[PDB]
């Protein structure tokens, strides 16, 4: 089948500049063209411009020109974007599309996209504080209990409770960031029974600090 | 510079239920040669590329179900989905492709459901945390249906409004809900110093708010 597969996050201090890939299996890399499209986290989709992989050609919007090169290396079928002095406003997903066959002027295949941080910050392990209730529940239904991760930088990091075993009623939240540092939060619901009879630990991993927490759930 | 515009910027309707949006164009994307308008239509779930659901004002790829019916010519386009499954949760984007190519802002689509009231709960800072240098507080606003929510803190029963940070999840899958972290931040010395804490929380579903709250005195 076609595929359009791009690379992983990349963490990218200001000002410097990075190149993404976009290789292409499937169909005969020479005969389409390759779009770049932006994506802010919670935010629109917005072009930034198609190259001609034989001839090497390239499009751009306004907005992009100077900002982003896009190159095509047909031996190896991959289309790069890169973008030069980057600043935070170039922290964002970054897709490539291939245009469909015929005068569609559609996208049809899609790569997964790649990952933009740009921050002066540097790694830091999570702190994970389990975060108990102040009084005991009454005798009926559940009792909610939680973790907190706070100082860590760069994203993710994974959440989980139990080793994976608890999976109904997990909400963990989305990061939000706190001068250079990010701080989340996951809560569990358990019936009142299981705590604090049982055991619970959160799993707390940041694959970016090679670090890994499992912090248990104390009441008092 | 072909400019888009789409409304409504966000959605909510009830499975089985139909819904419409409108693409609006700054230009004709129709071509005198052809006969054809250059617009098409994506869906984009959450942590998912988008998908191309119609092209040519009105052509539907492969397995793209009846229910999608994209419409309208020349600048007024608009997008149709009759029936709405909880899996039609995404944003929709539409795009120019006449000259260069142009997104749409977007319409956000949610799930409705039937008003439920959040289940709240009040977390005192941990040891670990209160050793380090800091102290939280975490407020959760579990499962609720609307979005639209109020959070409240009090120190001694005085309203709180610096050092807090809300973080909100996407609507759940599943069960339809929202839910929210709210977290106000102190130092070892000021949440030492003060004794009771609330969390106040107003949702349509009653005039009067839910309120949690723990003395620190109690253990």
């Amino acid at each position: 089948q076609v595929q359009l597969q791009q690379s992983g996050p990349e963490l990218v201090k200001p000002g410097t500049s990075v190149k993404m890939p976009c290789k292409a299996s499937g169909y005969i890399f020479t005969d389409y063209v390759i779009s770049w499209v932006k994506q802010r986290t919670g935010q629109g989709l917005e072009w930034i411009g198609e190259i001609f992989p034989r001839s090497g050609s390239t499009y751009y919007n306004e907005k992009f020109k100077g900002k982003a090169t896009l190159t095509a290396d047909k031996s190896s079928n991959t289309a790069y974007m890169q973008l030069s002095s980057v600043t935070s406003e170039d922290s964002a997903v970054y897709f490539c599309a291939r245009d469909y066959y015929g005068t569609s002027f559609a996208m049809d295949y899609w790569g997964q996209g790649t990952s933009v941080t740009v921050s002066s910050a540097k790694t830091t392990p999570p702190s994970v504080y389990p975060l108990a209730p102040g009084s005991a529940a009454q005798t009926n239904s559940m009792v909610t209990l939680g973790c907190l991760v706070k100082g860590y930088f760069p994203e993710p990091v994974t959440v989980t409770w139990n080793s994976g075993s608890l999976s109904s009623g997990v909400h963990t939240f989305p990061a939000v960031l706190q001068s250079d540092l990010y701080t989340l939060s996951s809560s569990v619901t358990v019936p009142s029974s299981t705590w604090p009879s049982e055991t619970v630990t959160c799993n707390v991993a940041h694959p970016a600090s090679s670090t890994k927490v499992d912090k248990k759930i104390v009441p008092r | 510079d072909i400019v888009m515009s789409q409304s409504p910027s966000s959605l909510a309707v009830s499975a089985g239920e139909k819904v419409t949006m409108s693409c609006k164009s700054s230009q004709s994307l129709l071509n005198s040669r052809t006969r054809k308008n250059y617009l098409a239509w994506y869906q984009q779930k959450p942590g998912q590329s988008p998908k191309l659901l119609i092209y040519w004002a009105s052509t539907r790829e492969s397995g793209v179900p009846d229910r999608f019916t994209g419409s309208g010519s020349g600048t007024d386009f608009t997008l149709t989905i009759s029936s709405v499954q909880a899996e039609d949760l995404a944003v929709y984007y539409c795009k120019q492709s006449f000259y260069l190519r142009t997104f749409g802002g977007g319409t956000k689509l949610d799930i409705k459901r039937a008003d439920a009231a959040p289940t709240v709960s009040i977390f005192p800072p941990s040891s670990e945390q209160l050793t380090s240098g800091g102290a939280s507080v975490v407020c959760f606003l579990n499962n609720f249906y609307p979005k639209d929510i109020n959070v409240r803190w009090k120190i001694d029963g005085s309203e709180r409004q610096n050092g807090v940070l809300n973080s909100w999840t996407d609507q759940d899958s599943k069960d339809s809900t929202y839910s929210m972290s709210s977290t106000l931040t102190l130092t070892k010395d000021e949440y030492e110093r003060h004794n009771s804490y609330t969390c106040e929380a107003t949702h349509k579903t009653s005039t009067s708010p839910i309120v949690k709250s723990f003395n620190r005195n109690e253990c």
